[PDB]
This record gives structure tokens, C-alpha cells and sequence, in this order.
């Protein structure tokens, strides 16, 4: 995997494979929802949504005829941390992905006709995640974790900031943050130099980065956000401190979690659903940012048994922060994570988007053999003592149900 | 490693 | 793709790829929602999930461990006409993979305590599709278009059908279908003949068919369902006719759907979202059975929109049908497909469904380049023929909005 | 990802997925 740094403080990262006839490309910036300032809450997401409206040389219909033209394979997602812009495209076709992905993010014409267009498709975008009781579950626990933090935003923004978004906002947010140290281009597949240096040529044009960003840190809190809503099942999160992205326990969070509720073997799946049979879906997953970090944990019931699923997770989370992992376990957990990895290889976007994503919020590259070394360095109290550390605080609590008022998860009686 | 959250709902299209 | 048959009837279709480490193991089986009767309806779901609630030899939490220590790549599914189990393992795993797989296959005992607790979390799995608007929409629609017909039923069952299913009901529906005929094993990947010779080992041993099933031919009705949920956006789906699974014009059914609605440059996404901002999510597919099918369209829009959305819709979809398509609408969907295509030939996955799906519905195979033919040979005249044929009928209609009734602008449509 | 399954458009029917 070849890093590449070049004067504007752009990066190019790449990595060969000559299995594959394909390659995957990717636009990783720096910026997301956390970067945001409350009247510009949104914009990251909204300035990805623009990229695809039209360049000078490109309209939006053409855009999506190129792109459509080559597999169809092209994405853009915001994070809270990140952005992204990505496609795959055969061999015979990089360049041109390029061309088209270089020209969408260096001359698109923000025109206001297709601006108060796209604004109304995010809204529709926003009221869709809101019919989704199951997702949008996950965005207000943020909300209860961090309150007013950059943090607890919601990445749609609102329909108020949005509102009052315009090509003024989008450059002068653009400017700033879409520079040489937040930009990280990432190539991964049956790459030929030509392309990579066809890369470095065409990403020259980045300005360098300017502007000093000041970040605060954010606390972490037990509060409840409850939503009444018409639905069949309770949708509820339960929100617990993490570690933040650079922290050397990374390994044993990511063992932690897969032991509580990260797969089939995981405490939750076999205590509450293949033993209680109280949710068909639940799980858990890790949030790890700059500064902070969380563990979240999904489930969802028949009202009527709320109350039940609660104890029972409690349950769960207690004999886990307190006794800890098995030897069995610990291994198990291992044999996952190196299987999947291994497993992975395969696919040209996962080594993209894996190297993008780690050259930007690691400006470190890590290798298989480093990565795996890692997973099998983790010894069984590490992650003990972690879930020890972790899973014994109060709680962030998100929910959505019938009657809209908080059960009976303030006392531990049972 | 990679950082997917949970259910999508920041993509580009349907 | 090398095809063989054993005695009991089952088949065994594989395909050795060369630039990977893994393999993926499938287990086809030709019965579904379809070939279900009212009274057994979910019964070939609720069997699905049972073969992970345990057998004599492993537990359905050590089964859980097994697929977990490999990756945790498994999973399965219940279609119309067809049941799937599958996983993706290293190779020197493939064995064990297959020695699992199997013992769910034939020694998987359904006790009174597991088939209890299983039928609560599809209780939940039923409740969790159903908070889901954009989602139980679809099937709404299944019901209306074919009435009381089984590819109206839904696929995870009804509540009143799933309070019945015992042992008893469950035995006696695999000992039926679960059978030489049906049964159809795929493999992909780096498919090692040792594995081969372990799989005809075992599934020789499953049961010739002796049953015979007759079926009915469903009827296209252009019903109409409406239910009231208290939500944000009115959801819409349109069901139009479709062509059956090996009909003469396939392709050209499929080149129909993508310039409708199948991609970013489809007359739908290019009206309705694009131009107007209506949605965030319109789009269409086509769903074809053995001797039915049909096209389908959809879009979420705010409630007051939906008069808005229909007409513009209607306006689309009556061009199309009118007018047909342009030379450079029908190449550029050629290009589409043939790079779609390409660059699914890289997944083990990918070529393991395909196989395993054409093998059990069609019998037929094609190679690439065979493949690459019939999207080629297909004509502008085709297409637009098609497109009057099929979108010149009164459409079926499944909508979830606040108010629960249908919209004024659901009227004119010739 | 590559990985690829074969589900439909709409209708939740599997073990976790
Ligand atoms: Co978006
Ligand atoms: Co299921």
C-alpha cells in the first residue's frame, strides 16, 4: 500500500491487486457533522448532495448518465468525522471516473435552480429517516449522549439550517474545510501508474490548508430522549462511553463489543433473542471519534414487553462488565475478526475504504500482518478490564414507542 | 478497521 | 460452471474461480411463500430459521460459535419460490462449513422449547417490517395485485398461521419439498475437488420426491391497498405486469426497468427526483416468477405532495409507454448492465446466487460472454414495444399515508 | 463490499439481515 503526500498537503494512497480487473476510488475529506457550527448543521451533508448537481462541463442528468454508463457504481456518504465520494469502474474506464469524479469537486456550479431543488430532496431524505423508528432511534441517542454538542447533531441537519443554506454558506464551508490536510484520495484495485499519476497531476489544484481549526471536547451524559410515535415495537438504544479513534485499546473495544453484541455467539443475541425470544433484532456496535468515543446497543420488542427487554440487557451488561470474557470467548472473538478480515480482501472497495478511511483518521497505514498481530496481542483481561471500565456507567437512553413515556428503567428491581 | 454505524441514512441515492 | 446430478435428483452446480482464497457454499431449495396453502402460510420462513435452533449433534448457540469463528459470513432467506442457506469460508474451513450446513439439513430436531421461543422473534421480525413504511409497502402491494393467490401471501406468514406451526406441520411440509428435486447445492470460488466429494457424500443422502405438486397461475388485478399510519411521507408503490422468470424478452424487460427507474439516469430518478425534488427515494424493479411477473414502482413524498407525485409519476411512465426509448437511452443501459455484471464476477457471493438461482429456476447456464450477448442483442424496438405493452395497464396500488385514504389525484390513468 | 447476497427490494426475511 503506497501513501503519497503532496505539496498542497493532498494524499495519495494506493494499493494494487492484479486478481481484480476493477478498482475502487475514493474522495475521502475530513470534514463531517462534527465540524459543523450550529446555523451551519447540515451543510457537510448538503455540500455532498450539491456535488452531484453539475459542473460547468457536466449537468446533473450527465453526471448520473457517466456514472450509470460504467456499472452504476457510485456512492457519497457524510459522516461525523468525514465525507465521502467513491465509485467503481473497470479498468479501461479510471481515468474517466476520475476526470468526472475531479471535475464534480473542483468545478461544480452551484446553481441556485438546482440548489432549492436538491434542499427539498434532503428534506425529503430527513422525513424518510424519520419513518424509520429503527433508525432514527440511533441519531437521537447522539442527541442525549452530547446535547449541544457538534456531536449530537443530526448529519441531515434541519429543516431550519437547511433553510437557510445557499452557495454562499457551501463555498465559504468548502473553502475552509475541503483542503490539503482534510483531502485523502484512495485507489485500490488493478491501478496502472498512469492513473495514479494522472491522480497527483489533477489534485495539485487542491489549495493548501489555511484555515486552524479549533475543536472542543465533549462530555459524555445519561440522558433520555423519548419519541411518541405510532409503531408496533419499541425501538430503544442504550449508549455507553467508548474510546476515541486513536486510543491503543482499539483491538480490545473491538473484541469487547463483538463478545456483547457484535454477532451470533455475542452475550445479547443468545441471552435476549435466542433464549428469550424478545427481540429478532438486536446488537451492538462502537462509535470511536477524535476526542471521544461510545457503545451502542439496539434492540426492539412488542411494547408490552419494554419493560422486560431492559432487565434483561441489564442483565446482560452486568455479568459482562463485571465478570468479563472467557478464554473461549476471547478466542472465538479472534478467529472472527481475522476470518472476516481475510475474507475481505477480496473486495476492491473494502481496501479502499479501508486505507482511506485509516490514512485520514490515523494518518497511519496498517498493514494485515500488523492488523492481525494486534487482534491476537489482546490479551483476555484487556478486554475484561475494559468492559469493566465501560460497561459499568449510567447509561445514555434513546426510544420510540406508543405512548411515548420513559418504562421503568430507573430502578434495578426485578 | 472500518466505522459503519447502524442503519444508512447519509448515502446519495436510493 | 460445471453441472452434475446425483441419483435422489439432487444437483450440484459449481464454479472454480482462480485469483481467491475463499469459497461460498449455498443451499438451494425450490420451495417458497409460493408453494405454501393459506393454512401453512410462513411455514417455509419459519422452517428457515428453525435450522439454526439446533440439531442433536450442535446447539443453536454452538452452531452460532461455528459460522462466527469463520468469519460469521452466514446467512439465509425465504423468497416466493425459493429457499437459501448460505456462507463464505477460507477454504481450509469449507469441510467444516459443509458438516454444519448439513447436520441443519437433516438432523435438525425442532423442539417444543426452541420452536416456542423462534416464533416470538418472528412475531418481531414481523412487527419490525411492519414499522417499517417504505418497506411493508412493497409487500402490500404483492397482496393486492394477486389477491387470495399465494404470491399475495407474505412471506414471513400471517400471526394466527405462525400460533399453529409445530413439529408436525413443519416435518411434514420439508418432507415434501425438502426433496432430491428442489434440493440444489452451489458452490464458487476456490472450490477444492475434496469439497466436492464431500458434499455428494451427504446430499445424496436427502430423500427422492415422491410428492407433486400442482399449482395454480395467479392474475394480475389492479387492486388497490391503503393503510393509516401516522407518518411523515405517504408511500407509494405501483405494480404494473411484468413477463415470467424465462420469458422470451427478459432482457429487455430488464433494460425496461432501468430506463424507468432502475438507475440514476432513469426517466423516474431524472423526473421526480432530479428535476422536481418530489423524493428522495423513487425507484422501480421487476419481479418475476416461474409463469407470472410484474414491474414495480416506488416513492416516498410528503403527505400533501401525493397528488403532486402521482400525476408526475403518471406523466413518466405514460411517456415511456407512448414514446419508447431513445438509441442512446437503450446503449447506455447495454453499458450498464454489461459493467454491472463485470465487476460481480469478482464475489464468490455473486457467482455462487447467480448459479445456484439459474440452476433452480431456469436449468439453464450462460457463460460471460454468453451473457454478454443477449444484453447486446436486444433492440430499441424490443424495449419500447414492451414498455406500451406493460405500462399501458391500469397499475395496482399500495399506499401508507397519515389520513389512510387515497388520494383524488388516483384517478385518471389510461 | 463484494459479497454479495440475493434478497428483493422490500421484505425482511432472514436470520439477521
Ligand atoms: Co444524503
Ligand atoms: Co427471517
Amino acid at each position: 500500500i503506497n501513501t503519497m503526500t503532496l505539496d498542497n498537503g493532498v494524499r495519495i494512497i494506493t494499493e494494487k491487486m492484479s486478481t481484480v480487473r476493477s478498482v475502487s476510488i475514493g474522495i475521502w475529506v475530513g470534514t463531517g457533522s462534527r465540524y459543523e457550527s450550529a446555523e451551519e448543521n447540515g451543510i457537510s451533508h448538503f455540500l455532498e448532495h450539491m456535488f452531484f448537481k453539475g459542473t460547468n462541463t457536466r449537468s446533473a442528468q450527465e453526471i448520473a448518465e457517466f456514472f450509470d454508463s460504467i456499472g452504476g457504481q457510485v456512492n457519497a456518504f457524510t459522516s461525523k468525522e468525514y465525507t465521502c465520494y467513491y465509485a467503481k469502474v473497470l479498468d479501461d474506464h479510471a481515468g474517466q471516473a476520475i476526470d468526472t469524479l475531479s471535475d464534480m469537486f473542483f468545478h461544480s456550479t452551484f446553481q441556485k435552480e438546482e440548489l432549492e431543488k436538491e434542499r427539498k430532496v434532503v428534506f425529503e431524505e430527513i422525513k424518510m429517516v424519520d419513518d424509520t423508528p429503527d433508525d432514527i432511534v440511533h441519531d437521537l441517542l447522539s442527541s442525549a449522549t452530547y446535547g449541544k454538542h457538534s456531536l449530537g447533531y443530526p448529519i441531515l441537519g434541519t429543516v431550519e439550517t437547511l433553510n437557510s443554506f445557499n452557495e454562499g454558506m457551501l463555498r465559504h464551508y468548502m473553502d475552509r474545510f475541503y483542503t490539503g490536510d482534510y483531502v485523502v484520495i484512495s485507489v485500490a484495485g488493478n491501478v496502472h501508474d498512469e492513473l495514479i499519476d494522472k491522480i497527483k497531476e489533477t489534485f495539485s489544484q487542491v489549495k493548501p490548508t489555511t484555515y486552524n481549526y479549533q475543536g472542543e471536547k465533549p462530555m459524555f451524559l445519561p440522558n433520555r430522549i423519548v419519541r411518541k410515535k405510532e409503531t408496533e415495537q419499541a425501538h430503544l438504544c442504550l449508549g455507553y462511553p467508548g474510546l476515541p479513534i486513536g486510543d491503543k485499546d482499539v483491538y480490545a473495544l473491538v473484541l469487547l463489543n463483538n463478545v456483547l453484541g457484535g454477532s451470533m455467539s455475542s452475550r445479547l443475541f443468545q441471552d435476549i433473542r435466542e433464549k428469550r425470544g424478545l427481540c429478532y433484532s438486536v446488537f451492538s456496535y462502537h462509535s470511536s471519534f477524535r476526542d471521544s468515543g461510545m457503545l451502542t446497543i439496539y434492540a426492539g420488542t412488542g411494547h408490552d414487553q419494554l419493560d422486560d427487554l431492559v432487565y434483561s440487557i441489564q442483565e446482560t451488561t452486568s455479568a459482562l462488565a463485571e465478570k468479563g470474557l472467557t478464554e473461549k470467548e476471547l478466542e472465538n472473538g479472534k478467529e472472527q475478526l481475522k476470518g472476516s478480515l481475510m475474507l475481505s480482501l477480496e473486495s476492491t472497495n473494502s481496501r479502499m475504504s479501508r486505507n482511506g478511511k485509516n490514512e485520514l483518521l490515523l494518518k497511519k497505514h496498517r498493514s494485515l500482518d500488523e492488523m492481525i498481530e494486534q487482534i491476537n496481542a489482546v490479551q483476555k483481561q484487556d478486554v475484561s478490564r475494559l468492559a469493566k471500565i465501560l460497561l459499568s456507567a449510567s447509561p445514555s437512553i434513546s426510544l420510540i414507542n406508543a405512548n411515548g413515556e420513559l418504562p421503568k428503567a430507573l430502578i434495578h428491581l426485578e | 478497521a472500518a466505522a459503519a454505524a447502524a442503519a444508512a441514512a447519509a448515502a446519495a441515492a436510493a
